[PDB]
């Protein structure tokens, strides 16, 4: 026979190996495919999708439809945060559980720009700016408006075109961040204020509820295919 | 019938009359005459996300008001 | 250096035609099946028809792929005993033949002629029998291809095994099943899955025990014996092993299509057995 | 030696493998083919050939040649069934055993038209007109002309040329059925009624026997090869 | 002495620059001089099943009474 | 190192292989060839060589060289046989242990053409003529001169030359014939009949022997090798 | 690169003529077998024949093809007992030869002589004996070739074992039976198989004693021995094994044919016994 | 530095677009320097067995009187 | 994986192997070779040099120098012989421990001619002429010199070219000779005469010293190597 | 990157269409980056013995005297 | 797709009609698509030790004082 001599690895069953195998099926008589709607071919043209944060986890909102509602009011202008999130796709509470952050989870490295697009859900007669920002880490995270202010930010004018978008470009020290808390890779801060206030006339409804969505921009990566821990399977 | 592919290098080594810079090769034979045998290329193709991303009959653009 | 590469197995099967409404003399549907011939119909001459690209094939059904798997025709037991035993060792006889089992006897059956190549592998297993703590080392087996007219062994160990000439295998236990092919080998220009006839004309002039013979008998299929031995010594725990016999009948041809098997076989010829004789189970025939 | 690894698959014994092996009859000098009449190329020609359905499988004619016989006489029009068969090719009790059926028993799935041809066996004095029907599944199975002859169906007349060949045509959802009986690929429904009376003049028999036979179009076909259920070997 | 042949495709992945689309071989090399020794290459024949299903002496055409 | 995959038969040994293997005395330094006169290339050759048949087998010629004089006598004309012999060139005791019997019991298969040369050794005024028999088989076996002549045969004239050869021609059934008894490959009977008498005239021996040879055309060839039963070892 | 490939063995045989009657001075049938030739006649030399497009061939019985098998020339027997032992541990020694069995032996007496590459397989079984349940583990056996002249051990752990020169063959047990090829190693131009002579010539001025040896024998077949082992140190429950050797001459040719064994071999020279030279059965010359 | 044989085809599976027809070949390469290394050919010849069967010095006519 | 199967010889190791196998100092920097005077490339050109033969091994001369020195004298001429030895140039023990015998303990087989060169050792004034004899095997060993006479010889005439050379001839049954005492490949017989007799003037020494020498010639051989008796390690 | 060398034959099969007779070559492939795990390829030189047997300053001619 | 590479031999076996002399060469086939699956070539290339032995902004010349 030719003479042959087994290496280190011969016999082992790594399970991500992409060898041939014999077909125990020869010769069958295979179904062509028609053309369905709705191919994918890479995880990433679902992370371009917005899907809709759970923003509000208070013990008595969060698992119900109410976790997805920021309240907004009428009420007199304050410097104070609507809402404060952290830049972590894959672990923050609020962003796991969004396509992009599910989808993250089955990866251990994650890069690119991301964005998040707030839809305003109030009568057409409420009138309103915002300020939604975001801080790029390594100070005090921002509570006050003064300093969400002066990182990257977009100035929403609530109007006829109901939805506002903030790019958070890709502003990182690694090539890739970690999905999993950590503070070398961390992403920094997502924050939202009321740049005026929330003004309605007279026999409207003073309250209303904002709707905010994330997604990847067309520069985002993932890599290290991994398990997830959103799944488990017990004994 | 062997089928020569390219390799995307990553970690290049300290050589190039031999290893890291004059495309590197790989080659593949099949045995099987069922293709369900082959191993898999991973040669795979992308796409616009759009089917997903932008479903609408009008066009997107950008720079323009959605609402018109 | 490189070789590379009219109707073949897997083409696709004819299109359906598109075909609209009809009425005229043609008469597709009516027929007279006393001439012998089936009906060759298809959809459009009884109903209307879209057009449909067919893409289906029968490359699943063509001979070699109907039978392009490894049956089980046997299965031999050996052993290796202690030398202080009474009983001798065991040696297995087997001749060869398809009719001990009955799948691919079965599906043989569906014709009368064959003409193929065999494969053949062996699967090996073993096991102790007394519950002793004692043990064995890793056996060699021997399996014999004992044609007809070769001596066949009487013992384990007498001058046979030599197979100076029989092909024989050694099979190691513990390794990859064993296997060999052998050539159409058969003495006619076909195998014989059915011979309608006798070895022997009974003459006249001759008493009846003398011209007598078996029904449907011939060395047609007399293709000789398996003869299997372990080759290890005796050892004083008790081994005992089994031989699977597999065999696939590769690059086929076949010839003159026969009903199948229906009631269960009986002996290696054709004969039935009385109190299996019912394969059809109750149904009215005006209920679904 | 040539450095070498082996995989996952080593050593195993797949008995659907298709692999060369050394020959133990080296140089054995092979009888030649002659040209032996009857040479089969696909085990679907086999089904393509016209076999006799045993349609009454009652506990008295089962299992003997009365089986075959599907008995018509000439009394008054009756709108009621002379027959009823499912279209279960491998697995109805009548159809299972055909020719078509038991090659069918060797394979998982099928696909396809087939055909039923009946034979009228009354004398040359007797007339008549049958109607023969197919009822795709998913509706009350019929049991009436009324219905029957709603679905495909031909209208048989009696005389010289002595059969008529029904075609069912594939009509299925998915691209092959199984060869058991189960719902989501079922077939539908065969059924034959009177569609007019059989008539006889004076001495002449009143009672008479059809006879009918199945066969595949030449656009079926079947796969993923299996064992039958129609032999076994008890110890 | 290789035999180089095409596999029928059956799925195939997203790939047309190694595997799926253009023409996907395989390749064979017998080992031994024993023809029985070959695998089955399963290139195999069909043909029209006339001697079984019409073998009358004068052809049937369909349209016609088989009784004339 | 080259990924690879063992396959069924893996580590066999099987004796009738033909596969390279190390030489454990590289670059030995071979003795040539000479021009040895009298080699041989294939064992037919050695079958196509006359041997002399032990025609007479009796209790207490067999084993003697007696078994190989068939003894006839000038005695008043018979219809009876002088030897009756049966086709079974491997099997039947007079022919097994010629040449062509010894080298076909390494075979299981044997076909083609045989030849019988008989040689008269009686002295030069001896005369007579006898008829050489073949009859095919498959009806009563000739012991009468009226059914030998029925069959193929030679009438040999006995005169200067001294020896005569009747050809037994490949009549047979299967395409090989089986080396061991068996009714369905029998090849028929052989015999030999005075056709005149034996006639001396006075002071010479009135009775006188004759011998037979057996030798294989240029058609005839064996196969499937195998094990003899004309040797073995007892422990 | 690739090379690509006068009547071969397998070559149809001639095919048969057709021939009608004759009447005619030409006289094939009749002979004279006095001058030592056959009568080279095919059946239209003595029958009407018809025309036969013969395919047989001589294929399988090529010098090659008849001779293309293993076969078993000798049992070897090792031990590898407890250190505690009053016996020595058991290393085998063998004076290569095909004459120890008989059916190769037969074979290749069809001729005088042979030229050939000898091909050695090696089987190799082992067991337990005594009726205890202590255990081994996996031995490697080294098979040890010793040349004509080189020092043949005499224990089985000596300095000759060392091999710096003889060739050897560590085998595992458990793996594939181990195989060499040597090459045509005779001193000859061939081997003999028969040698009608002595090696020493007795000298009239020289005592009988001197000038004696065996008749047949010569050193024209000594080719040593084989020397086995079982590397493995002793060990406490004693291991008995078996080496089987099996002989394949492959690129054989041979010469000057003759009348195979008749009767049983007894000893490595012609020689036989007393009570065996009657081979030939009882049958009566005109019964069938 | 292959070598291409033919192989002699006794039973012929279904087919002439891969196996029983367009003569199927087989290849072998030596590994070993040693000739006694290789496997057989069984590429062999025949020859007329005359030297055994007439090895007489004046030619044998079958059809003429052997002795004249 | 490319699918393979294991042959017999499958991880046996032949110690006459020749395969390739992985370097455990990969990129080592090698030394160069300079070229040393006194390169060998043939085992056999050692065996082409003289070598001094131990011919007298007498109990009291053997492993001393005095083994190596044939006496001779000025007595009258006799026809007996100065020296007898074996043409067994391995297993002689006058020729085993020779340059030329040490070399072929190593191989089995030897093959071709040799040749004896002696060296008269007496003084200037001495003269004499001697018969050195080679007869081939098969004959009573030549124990006179009329025997000797009769085979391979040279007359040596003493003189200023003080050495005389006889050739051995390469004459020899088989093609190969075994490297062992045996006589069906024996040498014959190597012998020294006085053919006058070695003659002295007065004052001189009248008894001196030969010295012989042994090598192979230009077409000398060996084959089938193999272990020496000639050292060994006890325990 | 094969290297075919041809074998030297002792012992030919009874064949000239495949064995004994048409040079039978080898192949041999290295497999390894140093050269010390090459196989010894066995392809060998000789030499003349003289540096040992004739070491002296002026040139030995057989037939005539050593010494002059 | 082979590389064919030569190796620096150090020992040269007695040969030059195979072995030590007509530079020989070694072959490598890559089996996998990643090229972290590799063997190293270790075909590497050297460079000059300056940005380390003379990492001084005016250029050294030896023969000169450095100090200047
Ligand atoms: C060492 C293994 C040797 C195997 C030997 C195989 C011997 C020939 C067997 C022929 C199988 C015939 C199958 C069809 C039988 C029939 O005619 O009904
Ligand atoms: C490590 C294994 C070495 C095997 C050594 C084989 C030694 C040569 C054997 C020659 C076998 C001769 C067969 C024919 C004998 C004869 O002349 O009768
Ligand atoms: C294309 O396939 C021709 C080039 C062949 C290169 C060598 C093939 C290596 C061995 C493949 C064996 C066959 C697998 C069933
Ligand atoms: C055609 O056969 C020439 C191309 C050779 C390609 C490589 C062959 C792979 C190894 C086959 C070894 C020989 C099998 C007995
Ligand atoms: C001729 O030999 C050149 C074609 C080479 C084809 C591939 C060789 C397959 C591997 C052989 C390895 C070397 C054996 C010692
Ligand atoms: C020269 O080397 C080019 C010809 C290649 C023939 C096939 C090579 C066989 C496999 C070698 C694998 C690489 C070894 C590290
Ligand atoms: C270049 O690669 C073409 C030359 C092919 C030579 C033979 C290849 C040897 C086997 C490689 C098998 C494929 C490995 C996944």
């Amino acid at each position: 026979g030719l003479p042959v001599m087994n290496t280190p690895g011969s016999n082992q069953y790594l399970t991500a190996d992409n060898f041939q195998s014999p077909c125990a099926l020869p010769e069958f008589d295979v179904t062509p495919p028609i053309d369905i709607p709705g191919e994918v071919k890479n995880m990433m043209e679902l992370a371009e999708i917005d899907t809709m944060i759970p923003f509000d986890l208070s013990a008595t909102k969060k698992n119900t439809m109410e976790m997805y509602r920021v309240r907004l009011s009428d009420k007199p202008h304050t410097d104070d945060p609507i809402l404060c999130l952290s830049l972590s796709p894959a672990s923050d509470p609020r962003l796991s559980h969004t396509m992009l952050g599910e989808i993250l989870n089955y990866y251990t490295h994650w890069a690119g720009s991301l964005k998040f697009t707030f839809l305003f859900c109030g009568s057409m007669m409420a009138t309103g700016k915002l300020l939604v920002s975001y801080a790029p880490p390594g100070a005090d995270p921002p509570k006050k408006r003064k300093e969400a202010m002066l990182g990257t930010h977009v100035i929403w004018d609530i109007g006829l075109q109901s939805s506002c978008t903030m790019v958070v470009p890709w502003i990182s020290n690694t090539t890739y961040r970690q999905t999993i808390d950590d503070s070398f890779t961390e992403g920094g801060y997502i924050s939202v204020f009321y740049q005026t206030r929330i003004v309605v006339p007279l026999s409207t409804p003073r309250e209303m509820d904002i709707l905010g969505f994330v997604s990847a921009c067309n520069d985002f990566s993932v890599r290290l295919l991994r398990d997830t821990t959103h799944i488990e399977q017990k004994a | 019938g062997a089928q020569v592919s390219s390799q995307k290098v990553g970690a290049h080594e300290n050589s190039n009359r031999a290893y890291g810079g004059s495309t590197i090769n790989y080659t593949t034979i099949n045995y099987y005459r069922d293709s369900a045998s082959n191993a898999a290329s991973k040669q795979d193709f992308s796409q616009d996300p759009s089917k997903f991303t932008e479903p609408i009959k009008d066009v997107l653009i950008k720079t323009a008001p959605m609402l018109n | 250096g490189s070789s590379s590469t009219a109707a073949t197995s897997r083409d696709a099967l004819p299109n359906t035609e598109a075909s609209g409404p009809t009425h005229s003399k043609e008469i597709p549907a009516l027929t007279a099946v006393e001439t012998g011939a089936t009906n060759p119909l298809v959809p459009s001459d009884t109903v209307q028809t879209r057009h449909v690209v067919q893409h289906r094939s029968r490359s699943e059904s063509s001979i070699e792929s109907f039978f392009a798997r490894g049956a089980c025709v046997t299965i031999m037991t050996v052993d290796n005993p202690a030398s202080t035993t009474n009983k001798d060792k065991l040696f297995a006889v087997w001749k060869i033949t398809y009719k001990d089992t009955v799948q691919l006897r079965r599906k043989l059956e569906f014709f009368t002629y064959s003409r193929f190549d065999m494969e053949l592998t062996f699967v090996v297993t073993a096991n102790f029998t007394e519950t002793n703590n004692g043990h064995a080392l890793n056996q060699v087996y021997q399996i014999m291809y004992v044609p007809p007219g070769a001596p066949v062994p009487e013992k384990w160990d007498d001058y046979t095994w030599q197979t100076s000439s029989n092909p024989s295998i050694f099979y190691t236990y513990g390794t990859a099943p064993a296997r060999i092919s052998v050539p159409y080998v058969g003495i006619s220009n076909a195998y014989s899955h059915f011979y309608d006839g006798f070895s022997k004309v009974p003459l006249k002039d001759q008493s009846a025990a003398l011209g007598d013979s078996l029904y449907g008998a011939a060395s047609l299929n007399d293709f000789g014996i398996l003869a299997v031995r372990v080759v290890n010594d005796h050892n004083p725990t008790k081994v005992t092993s089994k031989i699977r016999v597999y065999l696939k009948p590769k690059h086929i041809r076949v010839w003159c299509p026969r009903p199948p098997r229906a009631v269960a076989y009986y002996g290696p010829g054709v004969d039935y057995k009385d109190g299996t004789l019912t394969p059809l189970s109750t149904k009215d025939l005006t209920t679904y």
